[PDB]
């Protein structure tokens, strides 16, 4: 045990040994099993993780010393038995980091330790008389560990997210970002993984540790902050941008082939172009993958928010390469429903629909019908939603004032100098009016909008809530404001909206009820 | 009278004394005038045509020709003569608004 | 006299009827004496009001009627000693809002325990909520607006949650008739929720689109109503038949009935809210033929539409500056 | 869902319109 | 305000028709007269001026 450990590793440490290594070096291999049998087993030893960090260090010394660099002379059976004790070492560190019921934080949290120190060490310590850093069959190994260390359920945690794997979170903390040349030639090593068909069969399952792998804004392609190294030599790793970017561009294609999940199909359009599209030599290639994500139309209940998530990557890649969507403003106009009120994401389309609408190529009759929609949406609706949508019919309004006239009908006004047949002709067209506006009309050009009128905003003047009402008294007030800010109008939440009305400008006393009820509290007491 | 280009129209130009060309949306549409009806429409582009202009008489092998801009990059000469077909193109860095010749 | 655990240690001796004795003993003991009693005064108001709170559910299938006369009791007690002191409960009332929103944070529906309703109703009670702002009564709008949209009806026992949510803001408007538009909504999610068994009308996307109650209504006229009995609810909505569900349908459909005709009528667009709800009251009505209610309200909303007169607006129309 | 693979076809579609 | 001047000397502005209070979009003289213009607008109505 613990006792036998230290001995071992004073012995290992000492001086030199042969069948004292010998037999400190085939205890490895008991340590190993002990470990793999106390799995799920045992779960709190602690002998296990110090026997991995002392065979880590006496591997490490027998590295040091007595490593398989080359030969002279009759030295035959020393370098393979030294190397054959470092392999034995790895090969039972990628068992320990494959082989792991759950998060046990000891057999997989301290063997990528292992292995990765112990690659890091063996970047020299070879026959290499130059600048290698050549760990490219341990990382591969490594690698195929890590895709194959299935754990229960935390990969894809069907809530959200990609993969809550530990040892996966702890390697994209600080075994993947803080550097350069090991992501690189982890996506090397992933683009030629992926092409043998057994690991790719396997490959092409778990993706979302890949998710947590890649969705944090800090690549070595991405020019907005950079980086360190801590290998020795790196061998021309940083200079192939060119082969970074390709090798980016084809795993991520070729992982998007398989067994896409709803879950990880909407991370993937959330960060499809803030995360990954200016990592792609040419990012046309995502084009036919949002555009059907755009205009998918499936029997599933939430396969509706999808749309509204492709909008993003697609206008980005419309306007970098002006190609088309027809019927842009029709597929637009039935994109907005009661749905996409209530929806996660309102200011990610709303910021995004500021310019849509802000076209200067575009109608009266649209316009009236993009604000007439949205406002018979928008009378059953949360204040989150109220308080950007109506400054954003103000700033439509404002951008096209024949639109006033579903605000303002003056031919519906009573002044004091009318004929008598004037007010008469008035009584009767008022009795003789409908409005034509049609919500089931596709067309927003072919809905009557214009034609009729808005009355949702008028009724949304008396809200539940002062500042929104106040904010809905704009369309009696005049318009003066020439626009309102939107990206500071737009995330008001039900949380942040009490946060400050808890936290408000001023503080007045609270007043009492002279309304006794005693007995009948409610009408349900 | 009233000619029904199904698109919002975007540019109205007058080739002859009788027939006129309305582009707007992906194609453009060619009206005779006297009989109040439509006989070509060209549909060559992805996007909306934005802008017309014709030439006449001028020295060319094409004898009359009406270009047209588009908002995709393009732009492109049609021969009046052999039924609008198109003869040649330039394209652009970016959407093409408003577009002329000598 | 007490802090909040001191009441508690206090008395908890006796059931029901002893508890506002010494309530008003506490009471005889400070303001009789009140040369100095002002902190104690206002800690045992909070102290009251809390106790309530971690009393109102605790286990009500013992004796229910003296539990009944000693909430009541105590309600009175509570809100005829602070008529003269609002300036220390309001503290409470406000940080009782601050940890409940801190408790819906983490907790998806289940930190909603069933004596926040009572406390929207004895706010509610010691104030009237006609004004535009009030300090602690648009908090707790806001969030029973949070609750009425932000929580997923799937089981019965949230439903009736939300039916007397429905019932303590109409008590709220009942003086102030504002809109809040997302009761329009709830009354949308549940009035089709009890007969989607979804190939009809599309867009309101239920929670729970299976559930809803059969085509063979036994069309008894006793059927009983609110049932303020939160407590028996949480075990009615497990050990469910049909007769629940029908009574917190038709406790839903006359909070409709009484929201339609006390704030809706003063709406502009009140031709524009009641199109989806009559669509959905027509597929009652043709559904059934049994429940005279919805011929009632279709009757009525069908009148109030006739003689309206809905005209285009003019809303634009400014005085001239001179 | 896709299940085919990123194509590029849209882009030879209006190529060739 | 459609503003018509000079060609070839952009210091005199020859007259300033104010047309409607909408944008003026469009504005091209007539090809066979020459003292007309006309000018359509966001207001839904063109209209010839003499000038």
């Amino acid at each position: 045990d613990i006792a036998k450990r230290l001995t071992a590793a004073g012995d290992r440490k000492q001086y030199n040994s042969i069948i004292k290594l010998i037999n400190e070096l085939v205890i490895p291999e008991n340590v190993t099993q002990l470990e793999e049998d106390e799995t799920e087993k045992n779960l709190r030893f602690l002998v296990m993780s110090l026997f991995q960090i002392f065979r880590k260090l006496f591997s490490r010394g027998d590295l040091t010393l007595p490593s398989s660099k080359k030969s002279t002379l009759e030295k035959e059976q020393f370098v393979n038995w030294c190397r054959k004790v470092y392999e034995a070492f790895k090969t039972k560190l990628l068992a320990i980091i494959s082989d792991i019921p759950f998060e046990t934080s000891l057999g997989l949290d301290s063997l990528d330790v292992y292995l990765q120190l112990a690659e890091l060490e063996s970047t020299h310590f070879a026959s290499e008389k130059g600048a290698p850093f050549f760990p490219n069959k341990t990382f591969r190994k490594l690698i195929i560990a890590l895709w194959s260390s299935n754990m229960g359920e935390i990969e894809d945690v069907k809530s959200s997210g990609a993969s809550e794997n530990l040892i996966i979170v702890e390697f994209t903390e600080k075994y993947y970002t803080k550097f350069a040349d090991i992501q690189y030639y982890f996506q090397s090593e992933f683009n030629q993984l992926l092409e043998d068909p057994a690991y790719q069969d396997l490959l092409l399952k778990n993706v979302g540790k890949w998710l947590a792998l890649v969705n944090h804004d800090k690549h070595c392609s991405s020019v907005d902050a950079d980086l360190e190294i801590f290998v020795p030599n790196p061998p021309q790793a940083i200079e192939n941008e060119s082969k970074f970017k390709s090798n980016f561009e084809k795993n991520w294609l070729s992982l998007l082939n398989g067994q896409l999940s709803l879950q990880q199909y909407k991370s993937i359009l959330l960060i499809l172009h803030k995360r990954i599209i200016p990592h792609f030599h040419t990012p046309t290639k995502l084009m036919d993958f949002l555009t059907d994500s755009y205009n998918l139309q499936s029997s599933n209940k939430n396969a509706g928010v999808v749309p509204i998530l492709a909008l993003n990557g697609l206008f980005e890649l419309m306007k970098r390469f002006n190609l088309e969507y027809p019927n842009f403003y029709m597929k637009l106009y039935q994109i907005i429903n009661p749905d996409l009120m209530h929806v996660k994401y309102r200011a990610r389309f709303f910021r995004l629909m500021d310019v849509f609408l802000s076209s200067t190529h575009l109608s009266a009759h649209l316009v009236a019908s993009f604000i007439k929609k949205l406002a018979r949406l928008t009378l059953e609706s949360p204040p989150s939603a109220i308080v950007t949508v109506i400054p954003f019919i103000y700033n439509l309004i404002r951008k096209h004032p024949n639109c006033m006239i579903m605000l303002h009908n003056p031919a519906f006004i009573s002044n004091p100098f009318q004929t008598p047949d004037q007010v008469a002709n008035l009584k009767t067209l008022k009795e003789n009016y409908v409005d034509p506006f049609d919500v089931h009309e596709s067309d927003p050009e072919l809905t009557h909008a214009l034609d009729s009128s808005l009355w949702e905003l008028a009724s949304l003047m008396e809200h539940y809530h002062p500042n929104v009402a106040t904010l809905a008294k704009i369309f009696a007030q005049p318009f003066k404001k020439l626009s309102y800010n939107m990206e500071d109008f737009l995330d008001w939440n039900y949380d942040s909206l009490l946060n400050a009305e808890s936290s408000r400008k001023l503080k007045t006393l609270p007043t009492l009820e002279f309304e006794a009820f005693t007995n009948v509290f409610d009408n349900e007491d | 009278y009233s000619l029904n280009h199904d698109q919002p129209v975007e540019n109205v130009i007058a080739v002859s004394p009788t027939q006129i060309v309305s582009c707007g949306g992906n194609n453009f549409k060619v009206w005779d005038l006297t009989s109040n009806k439509k006989l070509y429409e060209r549909g060559n582009f992805n996007k909306a045509v934005t802008c017309l202009d014709y030439v006449e008489n001028f020295d060319s092998p094409m004898q009359s020709a009406l270009i047209a801009s588009s908002l995709d990059g393009h732009v492109k000469v049609f021969d009046p003569l052999d039924n609008f077909q198109v003869k040649f193109g330039w394209k652009f860095s970016g959407p093409v608004l408003s577009c002329a010749v000598s | 006299r007490t802090h909040d655990a001191l009441l508690d240690q206090v008395k908890k001796l006796d059931l029901d009827d002893h508890p506002k004795i010494v309530k008003n003993i506490i009471k005889a003991y400070q303001p009789k004496l009140a040369e100095g009693n002002k902190e104690k005064l206002g800690k045992f108001t909070a102290v009251l009001l809390r106790h309530i709170i971690f009393l109102s559910n605790q286990n009500y299938l013992k004796n229910v009627q003296s539990f009944k006369r000693t909430q009541n009791a105590l309600i009175s007690i509570l809100k005829s000693l602070s008529e003269k002191y609002n300036r220390e409960l309001s503290e409470e009332c406000r940080d009782y809002i601050n940890e409940m929103q801190a408790r819906y944070k983490k907790n998806h529906f289940d930190a909603l325990s069933n004596g926040d309703l009572v406390f929207f109703s004895i706010i509610g009670i010691l104030f009237s909520t006609s004004d535009q702002y009030h300090l602690v009564i648009t908090p707790a709008l806001i969030l029973m607006s949070q609750f009425l949209e932000q929580i997923k009806f799937n089981s019965l026992k949230r439903i009736a949650f939300g039916a007397v949510l429905v019932r303590i803001v109409s008590q709220y408007q009942r003086i102030s008739k504002r809109y809040i538009p997302e009761v329009v909504y709830f009354f949308q999610k549940i009035l089709l929720t009890f007969i989607v068994e979804p190939l009809d009308f599309e867009n309101i996307r239920l929670d729970s689109y299976e559930l809803g109650l059969p085509l063979d209504v036994d069309f008894t006229k006793k059927r009983s109503t609110i049932i303020p009995l939160h407590t028996l609810s949480t075990m009615d909505t497990e050990a469910h038949p049909v007769d629940q569900c029908v009574s917190v349908l038709l406790n839903v459909m006359e909070s409709l009935d009484a929201t339609i005709s006390t704030v809706w009528k003063s709406l502009p667009a009140f031709n524009e809210i009641i199109l989806p709800i009559q669509q959905l009251l027509s597929a009652y009505t043709s559904k059934y033929s049994d429940f005279e209610k919805p011929r009632n309200i279709l009757n009525k909303v069908e009148k109030l539409t006739k003689f309206t007169e809905h005209i285009p607006l003019a809303l634009q129309n400014h005085k001239p500056v001179s | 869902t896709a299940t085919t693979t990123g194509t590029v076809t849209v882009i030879l579609s209006q190529a060739l319109q | 305000l459609v503003s018509v001047y000079d060609s070839y000397n952009p210091r005199t502005i020859l007259l300033s028709i104010n047309a409607s209070t909408h944008p003026t979009h469009v504005t091209k003289f007539h090809t066979q007269d020459n003292k007309i213009l006309a000018t359509a607008s966001d207001d839904r109505v063109t209209r010839l001026w003499d000038i």
